[PDB]
């Protein structure tokens, strides 16, 4: 299509993506808090039997974070964007790639604990 | 809270529905999440017990301690063939308590076992609370539906689930009888009326033949497939897409569970779109190995991938007619129940078989059983 043809309809899709960016920022903060708790358990005074429980409670939280990221991908996957909505298509690709990089980080934690 | 009315509850294998007759019509009640049907799911966590939408929304996170399909266990012996076959499929433990099955879960750091009627009572409690949340009054009286093939033990175990939930189970009625009541087939003037209820919803397929004479419902025959539904239709779409991705990209996505899930979720939505449109499009960025998957499916291709499954639904129809000693021209009414009866090809096969006979489908299929149970509840 044409360039400099920004339409009011694309504003609607960009608003949907912006809300999803905000939700990803919130889930990301949870991931960072889980990382701080992970370091906390490792540098604390919990004996083997007690650290085991603490890491498994953390495992449940990591799983919740992975699921929340997966529900964001599913939501994004409901979008159908016309070829002309270039700005929306670029924002959708960047958000999915940002979520996939956070998922890779969750997997780094998830595989290293409670098993 | 003041005294509330009587409700109709369809206790389903994978989902439940509650209705109330008020101000001349049936209102199907939306749950806390705004959903008109609630998952028949109970989840046992480290700190709490979740029921409904909250239970299904954490199934991927806690598979071994999230119970569903309790209806497939309720009122059965452990050694029952159905229990033994079904168990391989479930991610949760099923133990033998002196001949009776029990679901074994981890709840608040402890290993605990529950009977199928206890699980269903928790689902019934949720259905009761949904109605109390909407009406703003206490709900005690309920009509609860059961499949027509349910024996004495399965029927009593369903009544016991009602009692444990604090409900006064006014009546237990057959699901095809509820569906017939929803359409007023007992109020039609003439001789005995032969009715076929075609129920394709929640992962089960049930065909029942009824005879209504002077208000007396008679179950002439029952047929069907215990494991057949929308999940199977979705699986055939997933296979189609996985094959398409191998052809276009020479890459197999089938061992990446997240890529498969994203595809499966999109397929279920596309399948729903194909019930009112002849085409559905799917856009999935970075599906697998950074590859974007932009594609589409026509209604015709969706029907081809499922041809054996859709055609297959008529065998139960043939079996039920033969057992009831009735020819297809002797059926006066055909009722559609369950969400998958919304598939245009399914309706076409059933209408063509019955030689152009119009189907009763105006009431949402997912809601027709709870709808008739709510009509019956108001009459009592
Ligand atoms: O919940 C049990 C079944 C029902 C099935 N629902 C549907 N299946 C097919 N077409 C539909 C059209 C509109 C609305 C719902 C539709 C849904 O996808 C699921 O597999």
């Amino acid at each position: 299509g044409p360039l400099g043809s920004n339409s009011p309809q694309e504003e609607v899709e960009l608003k949907k993506l912006k809300h999803l960016e905000k939700s990803v920022e919130k889930i990301a903060d949870q991931l960072e808090e889980l990382n701080k708790e992970l370091t906390g358990i490792q540098q604390g005074f919990l004996p083997k039997d007690l650290q085991a429980e603490a890491l498994c409670k953390l495992d449940r939280r990591v799983k919740a974070t992975i699921e929340q990221f997966m529900k964001i991908l599913e939501e994004i996957d409901t979008l159908i964007l016309p070829e002309n909505f270039k700005d929306s298509r670029l924002k959708r690709k960047g958000l999915v790639k940002k979520v996939q990089a956070f998922l890779a980080e969750c997997d780094t934690v998830e595989q290293n604990i409670c098993q | 809270m003041s005294k509330g009315p009587a409700v109709g509850i369809d206790l389903g294998t994978t989902y439940s529905c509650v209705g109330v007759f008020q101000h001349g019509k049936v209102e199907i009640i939306a749950n806390d999440q705004g959903n008109r049907t609630t998952p028949s799911y109970v989840a046992f966590t480290d700190t709490e017990r979740l029921i409904g939408d909250a239970a299904k929304n954490q199934v991927a996170m806690n598979p071994t301690n999230t119970v569903f399909d309790a209806k497939r266990l309720i009122g059965r012996r452990f050694d029952d063939a159905v229990v033994q076959s079904d168990m391989k499929h479930w991610p949760f433990m099923v133990v033998n308590d002196a001949g009776r099955p029990k679901v074994q879960v981890e709840y608040k750091g402890e290993t605990k076992s529950f009977y199928p009627e206890e699980v269903s009572s928790m689902v019934l409690t949720k259905m009761k609370e949904i109605a109390e949340a909407y009406l703003g009054k206490t709900v005690t009286n309920a009509v609860v539906t059961v499949p027509a093939y349910f024996n004495d033990s399965q029927r009593q175990a369903t009544k016991d689930a009602g009692t444990i939930a604090g409900l006064n189970v006014l009546r237990i009625i057959n699901e095809p009888t509820a569906a017939a009541i929803a359409y007023g087939l007992d109020k039609k003037v003439g001789a005995e009326r032969n009715v076929l209820i075609f129920d394709l919803g929640g992962g089960t397929f049930d065909v029942s033949i009824l005879t209504i004479e002077d208000g007396i419902f008679e179950v002439k025959s029952t047929a069907g497939d215990t494991h057949l539904g929308g999940e199977d239709f979705d699986n055939r779409m997933v296979n189609h897409f996985i094959a398409e991705f191998k052809r276009k990209h020479k890459k197999d996505i089938s061992e990446n569970k997240r890529a498969v899930r994203r595809l499966r979720t999109a397929c279920e939505r596309a399948k729903r779109t194909l019930s009112s449109s002849t085409q559905a499009s799917i856009e999935i960025d970075s599906l697998y190995e950074g590859i974007d998957f932009y594609t589409s499916i026509t209604r015709a291709r969706f029907e081809e991938l499922n041809a054996d499954l859709f055609r297959g639904t008529l065998d139960p129809v043939e079996k039920a007619l033969r057992d009831a000693k009735l020819d297809k021209s002797q059926i006066h009414d055909i009722v559609l129940v369950g969400g998958s009866t919304r598939i245009p090809k399914i309706q076409k096969l059933l209408q063509d078989f019955f030689n152009g006979k119009e189907l009763n489908k105006s009431i949402n299929p997912d809601e027709a059983v709870a709808y008739g149970a709510a009509v019956q509840a108001a009459i009592l």
